[PDB]
């Protein structure tokens, strides 16, 4: 509802770094979200394309203190890219 | 005539068609020092056309090695005989403990060995994979883990 | 899953093949074809952790091609056949591609979670050798994002 | 840009040529003739872009890129796409130099920059660049050509102006000051040794101060003797030198245009030639 330049949406990698690893996606395997699998895949598609999203004012060392997979645990997005086929199982075409 | 030729296969090189001319110092046959040179082309693309006449003919090429005069203290066949003894049990099944082979000990030795190149040290990650239920890794597989497979042991 | 000596009461190996051609209209069997361990593995059909090499890259592979259905006997794996280290992740994603036609779902899925194994090495040396990188060979498949 | 054009050096096959300008880039035009083809451009940096320069080839085709920023990239092909393999940066203020050494020689490229500092840049065993920082000069180091054969040498130009002759010795380990030279007086541009295939080099020290002052050695053992091009100030400012790799021919653009084919004659008169 807010897909304009009206908000900036670079807040949106902090906020959702341990909300996606976290079981509001999926993080076990067969879990299905309402609508709602199907508008994560094309902001995720933003973070594989090019680049990841901006911050790191606040998330290169703010994902230390959340313990959040990418600077912590050492393997990037590779792991909601596990947390994506892991519903490729009957949850998501 | 000969020296024309020691300077068509520096000239036509390029970053492109660098496989072609470096085959051209390796096949060229009146070089010395194209051995593992030959391992910074094949290396970066160990890719082929990978059949058993491919394979066979790269048989042909780890003898043209052989061929060049042999240095003082440089030159050995010793640890180059790892990527030809690959060639020996990508064709064969059976599983070595190292009753067989000097390939499991060789890709280690090539992980002290892959001058040039950081891709010429991932092949060697590389061709780990390529040999499984032939070998049990002792070395590794080849950021980007999601699913490097662990399990290859029986 | 048949053992080192108990491969003799399938001694017909292609019958695997025609169990699977009645047998999947239906999933419920495609959890355990990962290579994951014992423990997702065990529900359903066999483990890709200790098993002979035939009942793999053979026997799920001329099954595969062939119709009998499951829309994720089309889709769904990316590890059914790894049982080869880091191998089917790359090209099961384009084995998709082979079966159906390159067309938005089917491109720019497979090429946005594979350009970071094949260019996270980042200057597009060969990795799982019979295809290699995705900036040799498939740039042609990382402009089919658009579109 | 290419416009206000400050380098287009090319390969020891003369069928690549790499060109840099004040475009932040390097865009890369090789030699099809007066045609050149773009291959790709090349962007990281930032600022002003003064020298590149290709490998000379037995160590691949690799183009260093010396820049206002303080950074060197290493750019080579793999697999017929680019990749900055190495980044080079050890300097703060404007880097001014990049020359491989000759394939006479091994894997030595000579970076030098008005920080103060010349760098030996060491190609380890992954291609891994590794410098030993020297000093030439402490005002700044503006340029540094290599001195090939006609162990190791090179030559640097001074913002002291004083153009300081390099010479390798393996029991102490880094260059000695072999000589120090000065017939300059405002700050040197270009250092460049001849590459004659006989025992003669003559080094065209180009200056800021109208004049270029062309040190002489008749044959190597020979002592560097105080010439001039022409003996009076030009009327503009002296640009990029040059010397052929058979003739030992000048070649040089003044600023008024000043076309230089004056080769030193019998007479030891540098003369108008061919």
């Amino acid at each position: 509802l807010i897909e304009f330049p009206y908000l900036p949406k670079h807040y949106l990698v902090l906020l959702v770094a341990k909300f996606l690893y976290p079981i509001f996606l999926l993080d076990d395997k067969k879990l299905m979200d309402e609508d709602s699998v199907a508008t994560v895949i094309e902001v995720i598609e933003t973070k594989w394309d090019d680049a990841d999203e901006k911050s790191s004012n606040l998330y290169e060392t703010i994902i230390e203190a959340d313990k959040s997979l990418p600077s912590s645990m050492a393997t990037l997005l590779k792991n909601l890219r596990k947390k994506l086929n892991f519903k490729l199982c009957q949850a998501f075409m | 005539s000969q020296l024309i030729f020691n300077a068509q296969a520096l000239k036509d090189r390029y970053e492109g068609n660098y496989l072609s001319e470096v085959q051209n110092l390796l096949l060229g046959s009146s070089y010395d020092l194209a051995e593992m040179a030959i391992v910074t082309s094949l290396g970066p693309r160990l890719l082929l056309s990978n059949n058993p006449v491919q394979n066979n003919e790269l048989k042909t090429l780890r003898e043209i090695l052989n061929e060049f005069p042999d240095s003082e203290r440089d030159k050995w066949s010793v640890s180059i005989n790892v990527f030809e003894v690959y060639l020996k049990l990508v064709l064969d099944n059976v599983e070595t403990q190292e009753t067989i082979d000097s390939l499991i000990s060789g890709m280690k030795i090539f992980y002290d060995q892959y001058k040039h190149c950081r891709e010429v040290a991932a092949c060697c990650n590389v061709m780990s994979q390529e040999i499984v239920s032939k070998i049990l890794e002792k070395n590794n597989p080849s950021l980007p883990l999601g699913q490097p497979e662990k399990a290859y042991l029986r | 899953r048949l053992g080192h000596e108990c491969l003799s009461d399938t001694v017909r190996t292609n019958f695997l093949q025609l169990l699977l051609q009645e047998d999947i209209y239906s999933r419920d069997f495609f959890s355990t074809l990962l290579r994951l361990c014992n423990a997702h593995s065990d529900n359903g059909e066999l483990y890709l952790r200790t098993v002979d090499i035939k009942i793999v890259d053979s026997i799920l592979s001329q099954n595969l091609r062939s119709g009998d259905w499951e829309c994720f006997k089309k889709l769904y794996c990316f590890r059914m056949l790894n049982k080869s280290e880091r191998a089917a992740a790359e090209v099961l994603y384009q084995y998709i591609l082979m079966q159906a036609d390159l067309d938005v779902i089917r491109k720019r899925k497979c090429y946005l979670m594979v350009i970071n194994v094949l260019s996270s090495f980042d200057s597009a040396y060969d990795q799982w050798i019979l295809n290699g990188s995705k900036v040799v060979t498939l740039t042609d498949l990382r402009d089919e994002l658009r579109g | 840009h290419n416009e206000l054009i400050h380098d287009a050096v090319l390969d020891y096959y003369g069928k690549r040529l790499a060109t840099c300008s004040s475009d932040k880039t390097i865009k890369i035009f090789e030699v099809e003739g007066e045609t050149h083809k773009l291959i790709d451009t090349l962007t990281g940096h930032e600022g002003p872009v003064w020298r590149v320069d290709w490998a000379h080839p037995k160590f691949g085709t690799i183009l260093a890129s010396c820049s206002y920023d303080g950074k060197v990239l290493i750019w080579k092909e793999e697999n017929g796409r680019w990749s900055q393999i190495a980044v080079h940066a050890v300097h703060s203020a404007s880097v001014n130099s990049v020359q491989w050494a000759p394939h006479e020689y091994g894997p030595l490229l000579l970076v030098a920059s008005s920080d103060g500092k010349v760098s030996v840049v060491e190609f380890k065993e992954n291609g891994t660049t590794s410098p030993i920082i020297i000093d030439a000069h402490a005002i700044g180091v503006n340029s540094a050509s290599w001195a090939p054969a006609t162990s190791r040498k090179f030559v640097t130009g001074g913002a002291d102006n004083l153009v300081k002759i390099w010479k390798y010795n393996s029991d102490a380990q880094t260059y000695v000051l072999e000589s120090t030279l000065e017939g300059h007086s405002d700050w040197v541009r270009d250092v460049a040794w001849s590459p004659t295939v006989l025992l003669r080099s003559y080094l065209a020290s180009v200056s800021q101060d109208r004049t270029c002052i062309i040190w002489t050695q008749d044959n190597e053992q020979g002592p560097w003797k105080k010439t001039l091009l022409k003996e009076e100030k030009f009327p503009d400012v002296l640009w990029r030198a040059s010397w052929s790799l058979s003739g030992n021919v000048l070649a040089l653009s003044g600023g008024d245009n000043k076309v230089t084919l004056w080769k030193e004659n019998l007479e030891g008169k540098w003369e108008p030639a061919g």
